[PDB]
């Protein structure tokens, strides 16, 4: 058993704490010069742990005077080896962190601390700054909105503390350049992840994707939405709640081919119009209007569903951003068109060493094994969890629950104890707020469009008679520090108001109240009609429902509707596991293509004089021009040659070089053997004239156009690959080999393309 | 007659399935004798080897 | 061939086939040690007075894997419109599948056992008396024990293959039970000895026939289907398009089962009946061997492959889950009208299947009439259709594995 | 909006009757247009025998509305303001060393296509000279044509000198002096100078019998 | 009425099962062993895109 | 189909040099290629320029008699000439041809003084 590894060693961290006290200021820094010093001497990381370890908690008292318990160095340790160490909500983590962060940057690789958010990710970023920046290292803020300059010198730094989203985005866009000094990242060292149920299960599902704007069209987009709002509901779509998909019935077929007077939708000549009627109708129907996403400044703005926050940059693909812009009258803008794809599981596997401390990863402790080669370590929690809470109110119809909380959260408010109100989604926060609004009690709404008055609004809701009612925002990592006199009332109950996607979630969200034990109090609230029991429940207790009354005066009291609601929820979870391991298997592939491309496009970026690569190029696209003609299989003296020589003379060579006597029934390597002297004569020439680097420039030029091109219709054709492939299981072979070999056929074909391309513009220019 | 056109179509819907060419098929009909011929040799074999055993451990 | 040798050079490719061979080892070495009580020395003498295995040792898995196979055909009928319990098992996700094959596992415990009963109780009717000493009631429990024990290490060691292996390792397992009663049949062909026309016509015979089951089997029909919800707006190359494939024998040999089930019940019930002269009536004309019956089975099996094809792919369900995420049939309706399509092709599809598995099990009677046969042999029966179609998945699956090995890259 | 309607495809008819020393001539032809890419792809056949002055003479009598915006100058077309209503273009093209085009066209959007109704009357000509001597190569070059409005007509005037290449080897620079009339009078836009930087291709099909010109073009526009 | 000859069926393959209830011989136990079917291996079944 | 030249440098108007435009990626045989310059100030016109593979040569009047452009198969590359130049031709050159496309040359400066 590790534990005891991990207590023996915090009792050594103890020992070396008792004499280390009386050194005096200055030494510090020194002792981190020292540190650097004697590292590379012969040192490991694990032979100057303990001092390490103790100069960072003196570090810590000296500086912030928050000491570090023993729970605290057993983190940091089962931090320092690679593995996940879950501790419970409201421990301590953020100095946990520091502590492996300031072990492993002494070599001067650099560290990434990554978590959820941005404000979270500036509040870390500020106090962990103002401990390192005692110590001697540098410390850099990444962004989303900072230059390139910026982000280089975010980077050049020891330890950058950002967010998931601007990490990925930034090794995608750094394979995206036509230079080397436009890097913005370092080698990949090491990644001391924060929430890392959230940002390695939850959003692991969805992949991260770069676009470029394409053409616009915009008549489509206009008559769909008057179609669609000339639809009449229920008669004329179907709209399953099982999940969120729209299609037309046959009355609402015959309706759409007499109104664009078109004879059957579903030609093939009218893929388009069906795809638009399609994308306008799921625009209007499934995606609500303040539920996912927002209107600002003429703009959509999408809500992200696992932060809670909005990213300003992020627009939907498929022509569905359009649609929705189409919906309430604003300015269509272009089309997407996708640069580069990567999911979280291949980037954060390429970081070659991490760990990550969370709260709840017990669940998926098995997947973190599979998939990342880690384990979850459970660590003490130094102090007994007073955190009471109740179990569920389930109720009847939703204005039922609203009226309760509402005096649940009213009966709280005139005892001065202070509430945190959570919520899911955006607008029935404003239902919550507006049905606050009467009874008269002050509050403040913490929404994603309130979200510039976030670090007021959390520092003032643990005050005497807070009321706050706040969605996702405050979920992940939001600290609520107790005020004045509110320890002895049992301060922050937390009372939520919908069962969240996953246990973790909420989990979280109830522990929020805890804070090193302290009285908490969490309540929750349900409906029977609520969005996760309408989206998922079973259709066996629906009957069951209606057996109950309706008065909603009183929570039901039954073991049936528990049963049901734990059935939902555990159904909901294996939905996600089923699509993230279908995701990470499907994109298994792409990862084994995307190195290698990236690999090569690396390689011919920083070349001093790369004559040699686009000399195999194209004497292997010559060579294989070579066997497409002139076949093995047919006979000699008939092989028609000249359509080779015309081939040759207009593809690769000039006009006035060959003709067929020159062969003339030949073999076909020394035929070839001879092409490559004549190219490589007219090479010679075309080097001579250029001069040595601006030849280079031109081919580098030529390589990287050509290369992008092609990657971004390899990709293109492989997510239209993998839509079909999902329809290919039906004859009985497991689909995922079938798309191995055809996206092994793809990679051949594009990379046949690219040799080609190469060679007909650097011999033609 | 209702089953000339039947047959007809029959016949029709035939020649849009799309069979394997002849060099793969040769390569289908190498492969499935080299492996039943492998498979039934070296059951062979380790049926006489255990017989063997079997044979001298009485 | 170079093919084979590429293999050996990867090394986790190699390991995984020899691991495979050494579990193949460690199965056909567990068919030479029986029960505690066979007195195997009198059953070898009793035949003298391909099932060879129990023939030459009833061993601890003599039964073996059949009835993993019948309790699986007998769920994936239960999952079809008679239980709503299984109809929401299969469709509440991977999860329902996971306590699927746990139902299963119980049931080929149960199944096994009820039918290892019933096998030793028959295999002691052909014997007379003694086949196990001192044979009563209390005696059948050891070797349904030790017979379900065979069974469940088989199973277990089919996932082991299935883990670590090849392929799927159940039927590696038949496919090595089929080549396992292949020699045995070569010695009885070269002591049989006319002496090389008919050895070579015969071979002529195999190699036409293996080469029109490779011909029927790997064949497709292409059903093209676009997506709504895809663009298919930029420049393609268009060389694979989303299709959806149809096998032209949707079944496989789920129907001769069938067909020999229904055919060798009328027996079972005449013994149990006892004696009568419609009892012999009804044996002599419900042979498949003799020509009277032959038309019995032709239609059994043309009948039970249209009912298999109809619910394996199941076009109402097909039509449903096709409507249900946006595409569709070019120039179809997405709702009746696609099913009425799929229903047509299925239509021809498995009559001309259907032509094709009736011939191939009418085979080896006319082969052993024709061909001055040992009667055990069954050359070109249901063997032959597993043979090569675990053959044929074994290469796919093998050169899949190569070809994700094998990537070049532009700087070469 | 009006073109902004037509970014897709756009059918373009040629039809040009003309006279040259009291010799005529009459050219068809079809193609297509693209505004987004900014390109024409158009096949144009000798529907009367052969050809008075060569199909290089011919090209900038052969349709500017179809050039490619980049997201700055949107504001500054005029050719987007008079379409779909109609337009008028006719010029005043002096041959140096020789006598002068005056030619007469509608440009206009008849139904949905673009038709141009081209009547050329070519005056002041002495056959003896390169024109009608045919010295000319099958070639057109790249060129800039400068575009300015005027108020008083509240149409647009572009100025250009073009090259020809004389199949001796010299070049017929001929000025080309063009006035672009509106047909409907809605809103009109009068930019300042700007420059269509334009190139073109001749080229012939091998599978088609008579003498037939194939015209592939590219315009962009600059300056504003 | 195809919940029936689904439960037929059913019952026929547990015929077969307890078809050794009996009382060529060769023939017979292929028509009973032999054939050794092939599992059909039947049922391998199975959000949106962002931005910058 | 880039074309680079060279052969200019500051010359005195009693002196003749050569001025070379390398052709590079297509051949010099069936090509018409022209010599054009243009002064500060100046708009771009032509000079000189052959055809038929050089056996015809014009020339502009303002050298004529005077210039001569040559070339060389075998080193793919024009000649031009600067005999009795003066003041007047002050001019940055350059060499044109169009295969397809027309191509420029970058462009070289000659100043005399
Ligand atoms: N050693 C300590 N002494 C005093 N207070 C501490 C100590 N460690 C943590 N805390 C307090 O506990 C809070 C926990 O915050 P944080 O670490 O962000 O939450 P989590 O543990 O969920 O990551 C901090 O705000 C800090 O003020
Ligand atoms: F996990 Be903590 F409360 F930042
Ligand atoms: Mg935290």
């Amino acid at each position: 058993r590790t534990l005891n590894r991990y207590e023996k060693i915090a009792n050594d961290i103890d020992a070396i704490r008792g004499d280390y006290e009386n050194l005096s200021d200055d030494a510090l820094k020194h002792k981190t010069i020292e540190f650097k010093e004697r590292l590379e001497k012969g040192a490991t990381t694990d032979d100057l742990l303990v001092e390490a370890f103790a100069v960072v908690r003196e570090a810590s008292r000296r500086v912030t005077g928050m000491f570090p318990f023993k729970v605290q160095l057993m983190g940091g340790v089962a931090l320092h080896d690679g593995n996940i160490a879950e501790m419970k909500t409201g421990e301590g983590k953020t100095l946990t962190s520091t502590l492996p962060v300031y072990l492993n940057a002494l070599t001067g690789k650099g560290v990434h601390v990554v978590t959820v958010n941005e404000y979270l990710a500036s509040r870390d970023a500020e106090q962990m700054g103002k401990i390192f920046e005692f110590l001697g290292l540098t410390v850099g803020l990444n962004l989303n909105s900072m230059s390139k300059d910026e982000k280089r010198e975010a980077y050049a730094a020891d330890i950058t503390y950002s967010t998931n989203n601007e990490l990925g985005f930034d090794y995608l866009r750094d394979n995206m350049v036509l230079y080397k000094e436009q890097m913005v990242q370092r080698p990949l060292h090491f990644a001391v992840i924060d929430e890392v149920d959230s940002i390695l299960i939850d959003e692991a599902r969805t992949p991260l994707i770069i676009s470029g704007q394409a053409a616009k069209s915009t008549k489509l987009y206009v008559q769909a939405n008057a179609f669609v709002r000339t639809l009449k509901a229920e008669k004329d779509y179907t709209y399953d709640i099982k999940t969120k998909a729209v299609q037309l019935t046959e009355e609402g077929m015959t309706k759409a081919e007499k109104a664009f007077g078109i004879d059957n939708l579903f030609d093939v000549k009218h893929v388009a119009l069906n795809h638009h009627i399609n994308q306008a109708l799921k625009a209007h129907v499934a995606m609500q209007k303040d539920v996912d996403y927002v209107v600002e400044d003429g703009q959509v703005v999408i809500v992200d569903s696992f932060t809670g926050r909005l990213m300003k940059g992020r627009r939907y693909s498929e022509g569905l951003h359009q649609a929705i812009e189409a919906k309430e009258g604003l300015e269509i803008q272009n089309e997407s068109m996708t640069l580069a794809t990567i999911t979280f599981q291949n980037y954060f596997r390429m970081y070659e060493k991490l760990a990550g401390m969370t709260g709840t990863a017990k669940t998926e402790e098995e997947e973190f094994r599979n998939i990342y080669n880690m384990q979850v370590v459970t660590i003490p929690t130094n102090r007994p969890v007073v955190r009471d809470d109740r179990p569920d109110l389930i109720y009847r119809t939703m204005e039922g629950k609203f009226k309760a909380v509402a005096e649940d959260v009213a009966q709280r408010y005139m005892t001065g104890q202070p509430v945190l109100v959570g919520t899911v989604a955006v607008e029935t926060s404003e239902l919550i707020s507006k049905l606050l609004k009467n009874k008269g009690i002050p509050h403040q709404v913490l929404n994603a469009k309130n979200h510039e008055r976030e670090a007021q609004i959390i520092e003032e809701a643990g005050q005497k008679g807070a009321v706050t009612i706040a969605t996702n925002m405050a979920g992940r990592g939001t600290d609520i520090k107790l005020g004045e006199g509110v320890k002895e009332l049992g301060g922050l109950a937390v009372v939520g108001t919908e069962r969240h996607e996953s246990r973790r979630i909420d989990n979280q969200l109830r522990g929020r109240s805890g804070r090193q034990g302290d009285p908490g109090i969490t309540q929750f609230y349900l409906s029977m009609e609520d969005e996760l029991m309408r989206r998922f429940g079973a259709e066996r207790t629906m009957a069951m429902l209606d057996r109950f009354g309706m008065d909603d005066s009183t929570p039901i009291q039954s073991k049936m509707v528990s049963r049901a609601v734990e059935s939902s929820q555990k159904r909901v979870e294996g939905n996600n596991f089923d699509s993230r391991k279908q995701l990470l298997q499907y994109d298994d592939v792409l990862r084994q293509q995307r190195e290698v491309i990236y690999k090569q496009r690396f390689e011919v970026i920083d070349s001093e004089n790369l004559r040699e690569i686009v000399e195999n190029m194209i004497k292997s696209s010559l060579e294989r021009a070579i066997a497409a003609y002139t076949p093995r299989e047919e006979l000699p003296e008939e092989w028609k040659l000249d359509g080779l020589v015309d081939l040759i003379n207009t593809t690769y060579l000039d006009e006035g070089a060959l003709e067929k006597s020159d062969i003339f029934g030949k073999e076909p390597d020394e035929m070839l053997e001879l092409i490559m002297d004549r190219i490589i004569t007219k090479y010679n020439e075309k080097e001579e004239q250029f001069g040595k680097e601006q030849m280079r420039e031109f081919e580098k030029v030529i390589v990287l156009r050509a290369v992008d091109s092609k990657w971004m219709d390899h990709i293109d054709a492989m997510d239209q690959l993998r839509q079909g492939i999902h329809l290919r299981a039906y004859a009985q072979t497991n689909p995922l080999r079938e798309y191995q070999m055809e996206g092994f056929a793809m990679f051949e074909h594009m990379i046949e393309s690219i040799e080609d391309e190469v060679a007909k513009f650097v011999m033609k220019a | 007659q209702r089953v000339t056109n039947f047959f007809k179509e029959v016949v029709r819907e035939l020649k849009k399935v799309s069979w394997p060419n002849r060099k793969e098929l040769v390569n289908y009909t190498a492969v499935v004798l080299a492996t039943v011929a492998f498979f039934t040799v070296f059951f062979a074999v380790i049926d006489l080897g255990i017989s063997q055993l079997i044979r001298l451990v009485f | 061939f170079r093919t084979i040798s590429n293999f050996m050079r990867v090394s986790d490719i190699r390991n995984k086939i020899i691991f495979t061979l050494l579990m193949l080892i460690v199965f056909r070495i567990g068919t030479f040690i029986p029960v505690p009580s066979v007195n195997t020395d009198v059953l070898k003498l009793q035949d003298q007075l391909f099932c060879g295995g129990a023939l030459q040792n009833f061993s601890i898995f003599a039964m073996g894997v059949m009835p993993y196979i019948t309790a699986s055909i007998i769920v994936q009928l239960l999952q079809m419109d008679v239980v709503p319990k299984f109809a929401e098992w299969s469709k509440q996700g991977e999860m329902g599948r996971r306590k699927l094959a746990q139902f299963t596992r119980y049931f080929t415990i149960v199944l096994g056992f009820i039918q290892a009963l019933g096998m030793s109780y028959g295999f002691n009717n052909l014997a007379g008396g003694m086949l196990i000493q001192n044979p009563g009631i209390g005696t059948y429990l050891l070797i349904a024990v030790v017979l379900t024990a065979g069974t469940a290490f088989l199973m277990w060691l089919g996932e082991q293959i299935t883990a670590k292996g090849v392929g799927n390792g159940i039927s590696i397992i038949i496919f090595a039970g089929i080549v396992s009663g292949i020699p045995t049949i070569l010695n009885q062909i070269y002591a049989q000895t006319l002496n090389i026309v008919r050895l070579l016509l015969v071979a002529l015979a195999v190699v036409a026939v293996i080469v029109g089951v490779i011909y029927i089997q790997q064949a497709f029909r292409k059903i093209p289907i676009q997506y709504a919800k895809r663009l298919e707006g930029r420049n393609p190359v268009g060389g694979h398009s989303t299709h959806l494939p149809l096998k032209v024998n949707p079944a496989g040999v789920i129907p001769v089962i069938f067909a020999v089930s229904f055919l060798i019940a009328p027996p079972t019930i005449a013994s149990f009946f006892g004696t009568n002269d419609v009892t012999l009536w009804i044996r002599r004309t419900f042979d498949y061997t003799h020509p009277v019956g032959m038309t019995i089975y032709v239609v059994l099996i043309i009948a039970f492959t249209y009912f298999y094809a109809f619910v394996q792919v199941n076009p109402e369900q097909m039509a449903d889950n096709l409507k249900k995420q946006g595409g569709y049939i070019p120039g179809i309706r997405p709702g009746k009208n696609t099913q009425e399509y799929v229903t047509r092709i299925l239509y021809r599809l498995t009559l001309v299947g259907s032509l094709f598995l009736a011939f191939i099990a009418v085979l080896p009677v006319f082969f052993v009439n024709f061909a001055n046969l040992p009667p055990s042999a069954q050359i070109g029966g249901t063997s032959l259709l597993i043979v090569v179609g675990v053959a044929l998945e074994t290469m796919k699956q093998l050169e899949s594995q190569l070809v994700k090995r094998h990537y070049r890259g532009f700087i070469k | 909006k009006g073109e902004e309607l037509f970014t897709g495809v756009v059918p373009i008819l040629v039809e040009l009757d003309g006279d040259v020393n009291g010799h005529k001539f009459s050219v068809s032809g079809e193609g297509e247009g693209d505004a987004t890419y900014g390109k024409l792809t158009l096949k144009f056949i000798c529907t009367t025998g052969k050809l008075p002055v060569p199909w290089p003479t011919l090209v900038t009598t052969f349709v500017q509305c179809f050039s490619r915006y980049p997201d700055h100058m949107k504001r500054h077309d005029f050719f987007k303001s008079a379409m779909p209503e109609g337009y008028v273009q006719e010029r005043t093209i002096s041959f140096k060393d020789d006598g002068n085009y005056k030619t007469r066209a509608e440009v206009k959007f008849e139904g949905d296509t673009l038709v141009n109704r081209i009547e050329l009357k070519g005056i002041d000509f002495k056959e003896d000279g390169n024109i009608l001597g045919h010295k000319l190569e099958y070639n057109y070059n790249s060129h800039n044509v400068y575009i300015t409005a005027d108020k008083q007509k509240n149409g647009i005037k572009a100025n250009f000198k073009i090259r020809h290449n004389i199949e001796d080897g010299s070049v017929q620079l001929a000025d080309h002096y063009q006035q672009n009339t509106p047909i409907g009078d809605g809103p009109v836009l009068l930019p300042d100078n700007h420059y269509l930087s334009t190139q073109s291709a001749l080229s012939k099909d091998p599978n088609e019998k008579r003498d037939h010109m194939v015209l592939l073009e590219f315009v962009t526009a600059a300056g504003i | 009425a195809k919940k029936t000859i689904l439960f037929l069926l059913t019952v026929l393959t547990t015929v077969l099962v307890s078809g050794w209830v009996v009382l060529v011989i060769l023939k017979t136990l292929h028509m009973f062993c032999v054939p050794f079917l092939l599992v059909g291996a039947f049922s391998n079944a199975d959000g949106d895109g962002d931005s910058p | 189909v880039a074309l680079v030249e060279s052969g200019g440098a500051l010359v005195q108007p009693g002196g003749s040099l050569r001025l070379s435009c390398a052709a590079s990626g297509f051949p010099v045989n069936r090509y018409s290629m022209r010599w054009y310059r243009q002064a500060p100030g100046k708009e771009r016109e032509w000079v000189a320029g052959m055809s038929s593979a050089g056996d015809r040569s014009s020339y502009e009047d303002s050298v004529k008699g005077r210039f001569t452009i040559s070339r060389d198969d075998a080193r793919n590359t024009v000649y031009l000439q600067m005999n009795s130049l003066k003041p007047e031709d002050t001019a940055v050159y350059y060499c044109n041809v169009n295969v397809g496309f027309e191509y420029w040359g970058q462009g070289t400066q000659v100043t005399v003084s």
